[PDB]
């Protein structure tokens, strides 16, 4: 019966983060390099 | 049967029926746009000709 009222719940708390945002097409996309952030000196292979 | 099954099953078919009417009314609403390409490609000879 064109049911679309499945949920409308929170819109939770938000902050502000330095991230890397570009514009490709009409889709605004992140960018992130994961070498220095999470795999710094960890001796686990980067996938 | 008077139980909750026999009533809810009838509700199942009606909301099933509710989708099919919205389907085939959308069929001719878009089917008109289809036929317009077939009457424009019955005519329209190619540009080099």
């Amino acid at each position: 019966n064109r049911e679309t009222l499945d949920e409308l719940e929170s819109a939770p708390q938000t902050t502000r983060v330095r991230a890397d945002l570009v514009a490709i097409g009409d889709r605004l996309v992140f960018l992130e390099a994961l070498e220095k952030r999470i795999y710094a000196a960890t001796n686990v292979p980067y996938p | 049967d008077g139980t909750g099954i026999s009533l809810h099953r009838q509700l199942r078919a009606i909301q099933q029926l509710a989708r099919n009417v919205q389907a085939v009314l959308g069929a001719f609403e878009r089917g008109t746009a289809d036929q317009m390409l077939h009457v424009l490609l019955e005519k329209a000879p190619p540009l080099a000709l």
